[PDB]
DNA sequence: AGCTCTAAAACGACGTCTA
DNA sequence: TAGACGTCGTTTTAGAGCT
RNA sequence: AUUGUACACGGCCGAAU
DNA sequence: ATTCGGCCGTGTACAAT
């Protein structure tokens, strides 16, 4: 056995700068896409004290937030702040009249609701309601954030209703998710949302846990949550960070992934897809849609006309950004590739004259793995190729942050090409550890799974609330 | 009348010395001209990958001793006295500095941090004869000391040659023949009870669609109402295991696994519900203790805590994978947990994720490497009895051109 | 070797950030903390209030 | 048995006696 | 005035020394 | 739900008897 | 019923040796 280790996939910041930590090449060079005018106005939604709360978390970011541990400073670093080194070249500023106040009246209202489901929804309704009245003044934010107040997240994630739990029984299943239902039904709105807790922007506040009632919740340092709170509302915003710096000799590729969800009666199961490709200059294109077709089910896997239809609606969208169809065609599904799914990936093709075309199933459940000797896993990036299935370390050791950020030795992704694959695992693996760099949710570059495998899933919470045939944005701003 | 003195020359024998090895581990080493004050050297790093040098400089002071020993030296350390002159001055440069101490009498060289000094003392350095030693293994160690730990976003590539490590697939050696035949049933669950009535009772058989496959010969045993005699033959294993047919390979597998599960029955025990080989507990409420070799070692397999009572066993989840026309065993460690060593423990959730959270990288290894002890020496017959069907051998190990720079990250 | 010699006084301070800027007038508070023991023992006795 | 100066070798020019 | 002999500067290790 | 991993629990699916 | 494959969903612990 064979066996690789890939070194770290380069990115792009700035006015072409490259590094390969998104954390430092944001500090350096800035964001990729420079935003037009210095200030991102932030919309606040929340009780008096969360908005005035949040407020002061934003500017005190500007300021400029200490290492939460000193002596890993690569994996905990500072925040800097509105010197030379701002990460994203911009102030999140939160303008007068873009903030909505809910009333201590409105919160009594949804946790005076008995059941759970009925408050969720009661809950969505008003939320629907205050983000509308802000983007319909004039306050014009880029993104509105969410501060959720602690009795609220009670009622609506804990289910806690003054001590007994009617819904429970009532002995109701799949207790409805309000994160999911909110950005549904806020689907029609022209500005992403974002939900922050309080734990966040305030180390004093504590939130109980939902079963674990005695135990509060265990939050990253105060600097790691802005990193990774800003990053996500620079995204929203609707600049894109940073891009996988492309090679200057390989095929124009789009890549699509396909997941799966269920059907919020536990049953049925539908495919939710995600297509990354390059904007045809500095820009990097993350789309979500769900399949056109009707055809239920519960198999975890797509059916022959079923995936033409993905591939075509992949290259068409493809198609509507390069003015030509890619030259090469990555598709990673999270389940096997089966021969009535491979047929009707090749006839789609066909009918598009795409010429290579490589069909990856994307395993997260193998037994197999690799050990070194030592009190630390292997490096990020090392790679087996076990008779043409890859075994890829996306997450382990890593030099540049000095240890291995996780809880337990790293499971391994197993990559299984079918059997119309053009390229061979060794650079499919290589393409697969880069996708994992790209996932702007976070500013950690160690990321388990590959973007569109990762935009599949997130995509499939928003759309199990949405009603099919419904026209939804396919930006991915929505949904993460 | 002109004398170049053995100081002299053993001396440059040292420097000529630490720069072999310095070249030996990757890097570069420029050695300064007359006009040198407190620096024999400079070491820069080099990438051992790409070749590319990382510009990162080091100066190197190296002292040579033809024998003898130094202050308090010992079995484990030792300790070395700076001059003050020399400590300014590398405190007053702009690169780190290293001293490297050469002992020609036994050819050692240890190398440490001039700042690196003894706490509470400006000029002793404490060396440890166990990880100050001067060779490639130390290499991700010095570069280290060219990155500045306060500042962010400075790194550096592992500078190690490269490292070894082991994959928890076991070869399995497949016997040359496999008894295949017909059978009145066409399910194996209605068999059982056929079986059980007759002598001889061994569960290394499969019945799946009304044909008999086994490792052993049926008729020599009691399974003798299970499969029609006539028809019993003995054929390639080519022809059953090594075939693309779904259903053989499922046939073969099932029959892998209760082959090792009646292999191994001396010191594991399955089970069914969760298809977990844990280490059979002799005697309600006794213990068990396993020794291995990898250097001979005893994991202690079988653990009670006090309390009410809990029975830890170790446990692996063994599957079966068929990769370039051979067949490997996977090994998945776990643990399984029992109430009094037989009757399994309800509410295992809490104890399970405890023992799981606190293991690391190290204890995983250790348990793929005694589960693989024991399934190679399973597969050992030593003779009277029959030689076991299979034998499974450790696969070639892994090599890794990087390495994890481990050794510089004791303190983090 | 003046010019020369300015290249290494690495007026760039060594990555070391400063929360603190501009202030106006600082003061004190006649508040003052409390550390409290961590044991403390309660029981019933044979008198209502201490009377 | 540790330090610490002290010997012993070499090179690099440059006053200082010593005629 | 020439011309060794000397003092001064460094490295280099190793010894007799006071401790 | 700043972020993801690991773990635990549960539901379900594909092929042949 | 089994044997082999797999997948998706909701919670806690933790910030990494
Ligand atoms: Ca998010
Ligand atoms: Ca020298
Ligand atoms: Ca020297």
């Amino acid at each position: 056995f064979k066996a690789h280790v890939f070194d770290e996939p380069m990115l792009e910041f700035g006015d072409g700068g490259q590094h390969c930590d998104p954390r430092q090449g944001l500090r350096e060079h800035g964001p990729l896409q420079p935003r037009s005018g210095d200030v991102i106005r932030v919309g606040v939604i929340g009780t008096d004290d969360t908005v005035a709360g949040f407020t002061e978390f934003l500017a005190e970011t500007g300021r400029g937030i200490e290492s939460g541990n000193k002596q890993l400073i690569n994996l905990n670093p500072d925040f800097p702040g509105l010197g030379n080194q701002n990460p994203f070249r911009c102030k999140f500023e939160v303008p007068d009249g873009a903030t909505v106040t809910i009333s201590r009246r409105q919160v009594n209202d949804i946790t005076g609701i008995g059941r759970h489901d009925e408050a969720v929804r009661h809950a969505v309704e008003l939320i629907s309601s205050q983000l509308s009245a802000l983007v319909e003044g004039s306050a014009k934010p880029d993104v509105i954030v969410l501060a959720l107040p602690i009795p609220l997240i009670e009622k609506l994630v804990n289910a806690k209703s003054e001590g007994e739990d009617s819904d429970d029984d009532v002995d109701g299943g799949d207790m409805l998710n309000f994160r999911d239902l909110l950005k549904a039904k806020t689907l029609h709105l022209p500005v992403p949302t974002q939900i922050v807790w309080p734990d966040t922007w305030d180390d004093a506040a504590k939130i109980p846990r939902k079963i674990k009632r005695d135990s509060n919740r265990q939050t990253q340092v105060k600097a790691t949550r802005a990193w990774n709170l800003l990053n996500a509302l620079f995204y929203k915003a609707g600049k894109v960070p940073w891009r996988l710096l492309p090679d200057q000799a390989e095929y124009r590729t789009s890549f699509l992934g396909i997941g799966f969800y269920r059907d919020l009666d536990g049953q049925q199961l539908w495919t939710s897809t995600a297509q990354m490709f390059d904007e045809r200059g500095r820009g990097l294109i993350l789309r979500g849609a769900r399949a056109q077709t009707e055809t239920r089910g519960r198999h975890p896997y797509l059916t022959a006309k079923d995936a033409e239809d993905l591939v075509v609606q992949s290259i068409a969208a493809y198609k509507a950004h390069h003015r030509h169809v890619p030259a090469r065609l990555v598709v990673l599904k999270t389940s096997r590739f089966r021969s009535e799914e491979a047929e009707g990936i090749d006839a789609a093709l066909g009918k598009s004259g795409i010429e290579m075309s490589d069909l990856v199933w994307v395993q997260e459940s193998s037994p197999i793995a690799i050990f070194r000797d030592g009190n630390y896993p292997v490096l990020r990036g090392t790679f087996v190729d076990l008779d043409g299935k890859g075994l890829l370390y996306t997450r382990g050791s890593v030099p540049f942050y000095g240890t291995f950020p996780g809880l337990r030795v790293p499971r391994p992704l197993l990559l299984v090409p079918h059997e119309n694959s053009d390229s061979t695992i060794l650079t499919l693996a290589k393409d697969v550890l880069a996708l994992t760099k790209v996932n702007w949710n976070t500013t950690q570059f160690d990321q388990k799974l590959p973007a569109p495998i990762k935009a599949a899933r997130e995509v499939g919470r928003i759309l199990k609330h949405v009603e099919f045939g419904t026209a939804v944005s396919s930006d991915f701003r929505r949904y993460t | 009348s002109k004398r170049i003195t053995d100081s002299q020359v053993l001396g440059e024998l040292g420097e000529t010395a630490i720069k072999k090895i310095v070249l030996e581990t990757g890097f570069l080493y420029e050695q300064r001209g007359r006009l040198e004050a407190g620096t024999d050297g400079i070491i820069e790093l080099r990438d051992p990958k790409s070749g590319a040098p990382l510009g990162k400089l080091l100066g190197v002071q190296v002292k040579s001793t033809e024998s003898g020993q130094y202050v308090r030296e010992n079995d484990n350390s030792f300790e070395y006295l700076l001059k003050p002159d020399d400590l300014k001055y590398w405190r007053t440069s702009n690169i780190p500095v290293i001293i490297v101490l050469w002992r020609k009498s036994d050819e050692t060289a240890y190398w440490k941090d001039v700042s690196d000094c003894v706490r509470g003392e400006e000029r002793r350095l404490k060396f440890d004869k166990g990880t100050d030693v001067f060779d490639p293994r130390s290499a991700d160690r010095i570069g280290a000391l060219t990155i500045d730990r306060r500042t962010p976003g400075v790194f550096l590539p592992p500078l190690n040659k490269g490292e070894d490590a082991i994959i928890n697939l076991l070869r399995i050696r497949l016997p040359d023949e496999i008894f295949i035949s017909t059978s009145p049933f066409g399910s194996g669950r209605d068999a059982v009870p056929e079986l059980v009535k007759h002598g001889n009772v061994r569960f290394d058989w499969v019945i799946r669609k009304r044909r008999f496959v086994s490792f052993f010969d049926p008729r020599e045993y009691g399974t003798r109402a299970i499969v029609d005699l006539d028809q019993v033959e003995a054929v390639d294993t080519k022809l059953i295991a090594f075939n693309d047919e779904q259903d053989d390979l499922n046939d073969t597998m099932d029959l892998l696994r209760r082959t090792v599960e009646r292999q191994t029955a001396t010191q594991l025990s399955f089970l069914r519900k969760d298809r977990l080989f844990h280490f059979k507990a002799v005697g309600v409420g006794k213990s068990r203790s396993y020794r291995y070799m990898s250097k001979v070692v005893s994991a202690y397999s079988s653990k009670k805590k006090d309390g009410w009572g809990y029975v830890r066993h170790h446990a692996a989840r063994l599957r079966f994978e068929r990769l370039a026309d051979e067949w490997f065993l996977v090994i998945d460690p776990d643990f399984h947990f029992t109430t009094d060593g037989f009757q399994p423990h309800r509410y295992p959730e809490a104890l399970l994720a405890g023992k799981k959270r606190l293991e690391r990288n190290a204890a995983v290894r250790g348990q793929v490497t005694m589960w693989q002890h024991l399934l190679v020496e399973s597969g050992k017959h030593e003779v009277d009895k029959p030689a076991p069907l299979l034998q499974f051998e450790r696969l070639p190990v892994i090599q890794l051109s990087q390495a994890v720079p481990e050794s510089s990250w004791n303190r983090t």
